[PDB]
C-alpha cells in the first residue's frame, strides 16, 4: 500500500540545513551584468531573463 | 534659473565586470573508473582429498 508514496534518499543526497545571509548576491549579481527591476533593461523584456533569488526579483539578466 | 530638460541621449553604456574561460582538461577523477576486483597471486589450494 505505501509503494511510491515511502521514498528514501540515496547514499551521496543530503539535505541543505544552514542558513546564510544572501545579502551580498544581489550587489553581485548586477555587477556580473543584470539590470535591476527598476529599469534601462537594453533590450525587450522579450530577449532577457527575468532573475529570482528567493523570491525576490532581482529582474532582467540580458539574454 | 531653474532645471529644464536637455538633448535626449545618443547612447548607452552598461558596464559589468566579468572574468573568461581556461583550457578544457576534463580531469574526471582522481583514481578513476571502476578499477577491477582480481586475482590474489599464486593463491595455491587450501584443500585435499582423503586418501
Amino acid at each position: 500500500e505505501p509503494c511510491g508514496l515511502m521514498n528514501h534518499l540515496t547514499a551521496v543526497c543530503e539535505v541543505v540545513t544552514q542558513f546564510v545571509y544572501t545579502a551580498s548576491i544581489p550587489a553581485l549579481l548586477c555587477n556580473l551584468g543584470v539590470t535591476p527591476i527598476d529599469g534601462a533593461p537594453h533590450r525587450s523584456y522579450s530577449e532577457c531573463y527575468p532573475v529570482l533569488l528567493d523570491g525576490v526579483m532581482v529582474g532582467w539578466v540580458d539574454k | 534659473g531653474g532645471l529644464t530638460c536637455a538633448s535626449a541621449p545618443q547612447g548607452t553604456l552598461r558596464i559589468l565586470e566579468g572574468p573568461q574561460q581556461s583550457l578544457s582538461g576534463s580531469p574526471l577523477q582522481p583514481i578513476p573508473a571502476s578499477p577491477p576486483p582480481q586475482i590474489p597471486p599464486g593463491l595455491r589450494p587450501r584443500f585435499c582429498a582423503f586418501g
